[PDB]
DNA sequence: CAGAAAATCGGTTGTGGT
DNA sequence: GACCACAACCGATTTTCT
Protein backbone atom coordinates (compact mmCIF):
# COMPACT_ATOMS: atom_id res chain seq x y z
CA UNK A 1 0.00 0.00 0.00
CA UNK A 2 1.39 3.61 -0.77
CA UNK A 3 0.71 5.98 2.13
CA UNK A 4 0.52 9.83 1.90
CA UNK A 5 2.59 10.65 5.50
CA UNK A 6 5.66 8.11 3.46
CA UNK A 7 5.80 10.82 0.97
CA UNK A 8 7.79 14.07 2.02
CA UNK A 9 8.73 14.58 5.32
CA UNK A 10 8.01 12.50 8.07
CA UNK A 11 8.63 15.50 10.65
CA UNK A 12 5.89 16.91 9.32
CA UNK A 13 3.40 14.54 11.00
CA UNK A 14 5.67 16.06 14.65
CA UNK A 15 5.81 19.68 13.14
CA UNK A 16 5.77 21.73 16.18
CA UNK A 17 3.52 24.47 14.94
CA UNK A 18 -0.36 24.14 14.77
CA UNK A 19 -0.01 24.65 11.12
CA UNK A 20 1.64 22.12 9.91
CA UNK A 21 0.10 19.80 12.10
CA UNK A 22 -3.29 20.89 10.42
CA UNK A 23 -1.21 20.18 7.44
CA UNK A 24 -0.65 16.75 8.03
CA UNK A 25 -3.43 16.14 9.28
CA UNK A 26 -5.56 16.87 5.70
CA UNK A 27 -2.76 14.57 4.45
CA UNK A 28 -4.44 12.21 6.08
CA UNK A 29 -7.13 12.22 5.09
CA UNK A 30 -6.47 10.28 1.71
CA UNK A 31 -4.80 7.65 3.46
CA UNK A 32 -6.45 3.94 2.50
CA UNK A 33 -5.33 2.73 6.22
CA UNK A 34 -6.34 5.86 8.20
CA UNK A 35 -9.23 4.69 10.59
CA UNK A 36 -6.39 1.37 11.58
CA UNK A 37 -4.15 4.18 11.87
CA UNK A 38 -5.84 5.57 14.09
CA UNK A 39 -7.06 2.98 16.15
CA UNK A 40 -3.95 1.29 16.62
CA UNK A 41 -2.31 4.83 17.75
CA UNK A 42 -5.02 5.02 20.25
CA UNK A 43 -4.42 1.81 21.39
CA UNK A 44 -0.93 2.52 22.03
CA UNK A 45 -1.49 5.54 23.65
CA UNK A 46 0.70 7.53 21.30
CA UNK A 47 1.95 10.84 23.14
CA UNK A 48 2.15 13.50 20.01
CA UNK A 49 2.46 13.20 16.55
CA UNK A 50 -0.86 13.16 13.71
CA UNK A 51 -1.78 9.43 13.64
CA UNK A 52 -5.00 8.89 11.18
CA UNK A 53 -5.92 12.09 10.50
CA UNK A 54 -5.71 13.23 14.05
CA UNK A 55 -3.35 15.02 16.72
CA UNK A 56 -2.49 13.26 19.24
CA UNK A 57 -1.63 14.71 23.10
CA UNK A 58 -0.44 12.60 25.76
CA UNK A 59 -2.38 9.63 24.13
CA UNK A 60 -5.48 11.21 23.63
CA UNK A 61 -6.97 13.57 20.47
CA UNK A 62 -6.74 16.89 20.81
CA UNK A 63 -8.25 18.62 17.38
CA UNK A 64 -5.82 21.60 17.80
CA UNK A 65 -2.84 22.24 19.33
CA UNK A 66 -2.88 25.30 21.16
CA UNK A 67 -0.20 27.74 19.92
CA UNK A 68 2.75 28.96 21.83
CA UNK A 69 1.83 32.43 23.60
CA UNK A 70 -1.00 33.99 25.35
CA UNK A 71 -4.72 32.74 24.73
CA UNK A 72 -6.42 35.02 22.61
CA UNK A 73 -9.91 35.94 24.20
CA UNK B 1 21.42 -6.87 5.49
CA UNK B 2 18.32 -5.02 7.16
CA UNK B 3 20.38 -3.46 9.38
CA UNK B 4 21.44 -1.19 6.58
CA UNK B 5 17.82 0.28 6.14
CA UNK B 6 16.62 0.54 9.23
CA UNK B 7 20.46 2.98 9.98
CA UNK B 8 18.52 4.68 6.67
CA UNK B 9 15.18 5.49 9.01
CA UNK B 10 18.12 6.83 11.80
CA UNK B 11 19.14 8.88 9.80
CA UNK B 12 15.43 10.70 9.35
CA UNK B 13 16.23 11.24 13.28
CA UNK B 14 18.31 14.44 14.40
CA UNK B 15 21.86 13.50 15.94
CA UNK B 16 20.78 13.72 19.32
CA UNK B 17 17.21 11.16 18.73
CA UNK B 18 19.30 8.60 16.34
CA UNK B 19 21.81 8.41 19.07
CA UNK B 20 19.70 8.27 22.23
CA UNK B 21 18.05 5.33 20.52
CA UNK B 22 21.73 3.71 19.37
CA UNK B 23 22.89 4.01 23.07
CA UNK B 24 19.80 2.86 24.20
CA UNK B 25 19.54 -0.19 22.18
CA UNK B 26 23.56 -1.25 22.11
CA UNK B 27 23.26 -0.70 17.96
CA UNK B 28 26.97 0.64 17.39
CA UNK B 29 28.80 -1.25 19.80
CA UNK B 30 26.05 -4.73 21.17
CA UNK B 31 26.00 -2.87 24.59
CA UNK B 32 22.69 -1.02 25.69
CA UNK B 33 23.48 1.95 27.75
CA UNK B 34 21.85 3.34 30.94
CA UNK B 35 19.55 6.57 31.06
CA UNK B 36 22.77 7.70 33.07
CA UNK B 37 25.27 7.17 31.07
CA UNK B 38 23.06 8.63 27.62
CA UNK B 39 22.63 12.10 30.03
CA UNK B 40 26.46 11.91 30.31
CA UNK B 41 27.21 12.05 26.70
CA UNK B 42 24.59 14.81 26.06
CA UNK B 43 25.47 16.90 28.80
CA UNK B 44 21.28 16.65 30.34
CA UNK B 45 19.84 14.50 33.50
CA UNK B 46 18.67 10.79 32.48
CA UNK B 47 14.60 12.28 33.05
CA UNK B 48 15.41 14.40 30.33
CA UNK B 49 16.75 11.33 27.93
CA UNK B 50 13.84 9.22 28.98
CA UNK B 51 11.95 12.02 27.55
CA UNK B 52 13.67 12.16 24.38
CA UNK B 53 13.39 8.55 23.84
CA UNK B 54 9.79 7.91 24.71
CA UNK B 55 9.38 11.28 21.98
CA UNK B 56 11.71 9.28 19.29
CA UNK B 57 9.97 5.66 19.80
CA UNK B 58 6.73 7.27 19.39
CA UNK B 59 8.24 9.13 15.90
CA UNK B 60 9.64 5.27 15.14
CA UNK B 61 6.70 3.81 15.08
CA UNK B 62 4.91 6.53 13.02
CA UNK B 63 3.98 4.76 9.63
CA UNK B 64 5.96 7.42 8.00
CA UNK B 65 9.62 6.09 9.36
CA UNK B 66 8.21 2.32 10.38
CA UNK B 67 5.65 1.00 7.42
CA UNK B 68 8.75 0.12 5.26
CA UNK B 69 10.43 -1.41 7.75
CA UNK B 70 7.78 -3.90 8.48
CA UNK B 71 9.74 -7.50 7.03
CA UNK B 72 18.21 -11.90 20.69
CA UNK B 73 20.54 -9.22 18.98
CA UNK B 74 19.93 -5.57 19.73
CA UNK B 75 18.34 -4.37 16.01
CA UNK B 76 16.18 -7.60 16.94
CA UNK B 77 14.98 -5.70 20.15
CA UNK B 78 14.69 -2.56 18.59
CA UNK B 79 12.35 -3.50 15.58
CA UNK B 80 10.38 -5.70 18.52
CA UNK B 81 10.16 -2.38 20.70
CA UNK B 82 9.08 -0.69 17.90
CA UNK B 83 5.47 -3.04 17.35
CA UNK B 84 4.01 -5.23 19.74
CA UNK B 85 4.72 -8.23 21.84
C1' DC C 1 3.20 53.39 25.18
C1' DA C 2 4.30 50.10 29.72
C1' DG C 3 3.70 46.30 32.34
C1' DA C 4 1.37 42.11 33.82
C1' DA C 5 -0.37 37.57 32.49
C1' DA C 6 -0.76 33.37 30.39
C1' DA C 7 0.85 30.03 27.90
C1' DT C 8 4.74 26.63 25.56
C1' DC C 9 9.45 24.86 25.68
C1' DG C 10 13.49 22.42 26.99
C1' DG C 11 14.99 20.97 31.06
C1' DT C 12 15.55 19.57 36.20
C1' DT C 13 13.96 18.04 40.87
C1' DG C 14 11.57 15.26 44.00
C1' DT C 15 9.34 11.09 45.19
C1' DG C 16 8.89 6.63 45.13
C1' DG C 17 9.06 1.66 43.29
C1' DT C 18 11.37 -2.33 41.85
C1' DG D 1 22.68 1.11 46.18
C1' DA D 2 21.50 0.66 41.06
C1' DC D 3 17.91 1.74 37.80
C1' DC D 4 13.77 4.36 36.10
C1' DA D 5 8.72 5.91 35.77
C1' DC D 6 5.70 10.03 37.02
C1' DA D 7 4.56 14.50 38.33
C1' DA D 8 5.63 18.71 39.81
C1' DC D 9 8.32 22.36 39.21
C1' DC D 10 11.73 26.09 36.72
C1' DG D 11 13.64 29.90 33.87
C1' DA D 12 13.27 31.52 29.41
C1' DT D 13 10.55 33.13 25.81
C1' DT D 14 6.53 34.33 23.31
C1' DT D 15 2.19 36.28 22.80
C1' DT D 16 -1.74 38.87 24.24
C1' DC D 17 -4.35 41.39 27.40
C1' DT D 18 -5.10 45.61 30.30
S1 LIG E 1 -3.63 7.68 8.28
FE1 LIG E 1 -1.70 6.91 9.21
S2 LIG E 1 -0.43 6.29 7.42
FE2 LIG E 1 -2.09 7.61 6.59
S3 LIG E 1 -1.19 9.66 6.57
FE3 LIG E 1 -2.30 9.47 8.54
S4 LIG E 1 -0.68 8.77 10.01
FE4 LIG E 1 0.15 8.41 7.91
Amino acid sequence: PVLPCHVGDPDLWFADTPAGLEVAKTLCVSCPIRRQCLAAALQRAEPWGVWGGEIFDQGSIVSHKRPRGRPRK
Amino acid sequence: LLQDQLQSVLDTLSEREAGVVRLRFGLTDGQPRTLDEIGQVYGVTRERIRQIESKTMSKLRHPSRSQVLRDGTPEERLLRAIFGE
